[PDB]
């Protein structure tokens, strides 16, 4: 049994409508962990019962090096706490913002973490739903940690659709913007905006009103610097295809064909999830709880069922 | 620079 007393509170490391992420310590061990705080209330009242049972079932179930691991989820009376672990890197959000953009190799190993981490998913039958900088997180190592499961769905095989429409507005794949169902090549979408962002330094589409930004998604072609490989523009176009069964990833062969692409063709696959590869970024912090990767905005800040059935958890590890 | 987006459900 876990409580919050178990814990140090350290620091804010973001914070959500929904919730807020706070480094803590383990007290009986010495560990950091990072700790989502969601409140019961604010949960219930605004029907995101479902979102967070959803987060945690796809947490207890999923083990791979490029998504971050729950180590335990509890509740108290007003509160759901899940304690996982802590990505010290910081999102991929903070980097790219800094450096403005990154080079193509160093785009290709983290778009290699990704394509592994989606591959597992899928194989667990989950569309994630929300790639997006600011839920690539990297870890102590340099290596992309995914957070931030509450919009997956579960369930989906082969072609299965969804219809619910969520995500991120900038991120939406055009066949979420159409009416009616949408299959897992969303996720591929995904992909290709984050690439994009990474090798080009911006989002492909973008407007303040998101009528115009809808617009532009459904109807806007994209547009490449000139000076980008060809295997990169190639990468970037086939992951962007509006039609998701022209897109890469989109056939019937899923992540295995975006594993396929030229881009890729220096990468060993099997070896990716080995962690193998030297990571091309190391988080130079100089302790468990130099927070130097996230922004001041949140580590400034002090820090002063039935319904939840499937909620509670410990790890095996 | 992007501003920092947010994750919806309708
Ligand atoms: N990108 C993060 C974030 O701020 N997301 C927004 C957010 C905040 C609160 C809620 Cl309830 C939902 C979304 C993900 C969670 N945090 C993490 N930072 C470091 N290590 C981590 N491991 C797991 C999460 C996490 C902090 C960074």
């Amino acid at each position: 049994k876990v409580t919050m007393n178990d814990f140090d509170y350290l620091k804010l490391l973001g914070k959500g409508t929904f919730g807020k992420v706070i480094l803590v310590r383990e007290k009986a061990t010495g560990r950091y962990y990072a700790m989502k705080i969601l409140r019961k209330e604010v949960i219930i009242a605004k029907d995101e019962v479902a979102h967070t049972v959803t987060e945690s079932r796809v947490l207890q179930n999923t083990r791979h090096p490029f998504l971050t691991a729950l180590k335990y989820a509890f509740q108290t009376h007003d509160r759901l706490c899940f304690v996982m672990e802590y990505a010290n890197g910081g999102e991929l959000f903070f980097h790219l913002s800094r450096e403005r953009v990154f080079t193509e190799e160093r785009a290709r190993f983290y778009g290699a973490e990704i394509v592994s981490a989606l591959e597992y998913l899928h194989s667990r039958d989950v569309v994630y739903r929300d790639i997006k900088l600011e839920n690539l997180m990297l870890d102590k190592d340099g290596h992309i940690k995914i957070t931030d499961f509450g919009l997956c769905k579960e369930g989906i095989s082969d072609g299965a659709t969804m219809k619910t429409f969520c995500g991120t507005p900038e991120y939406l794949a055009p066949e979420v913007l159409e009416d009616n169902d949408y299959g897992r090549a969303v996720d591929w979408w995904g992909l290709g905006v984050v690439m994009y962002e990474m090798m080009c330094g911006r989002l492909p589409f973008y407007n303040q009103d998101h009528e115009r930004l809808f617009e532009l998604i459904l109807m806007e072609e994209i547009r490449f610097p000139r000076t980008l490989s060809p295997e990169a523009k190639s990468l970037l176009a086939g992951l962007l295809k509006k039609d998701p069964k022209q897109r890469l990833g989109g056939g019937p062969s899923d992540a295995k064909e975006v594993m396929e692409h030229r881009f890729f063709l220096s990468i060993n696959w099997q070896d990716v999830v080995q962690k193998k590869l030297l990571p091309p970024f190391k988080p130079q912090v100089t302790s468990e709880v130099d927070t130097r990767y996230f922004d001041d905005e949140f580590t400034a800040q002090s820090i002063t069922q039935e319904m939840f059935e499937d909620f509670d958890y410990i790890a095996d590890w | 620079g992007r501003p920092r987006t947010t994750s919806f459900a309708e």
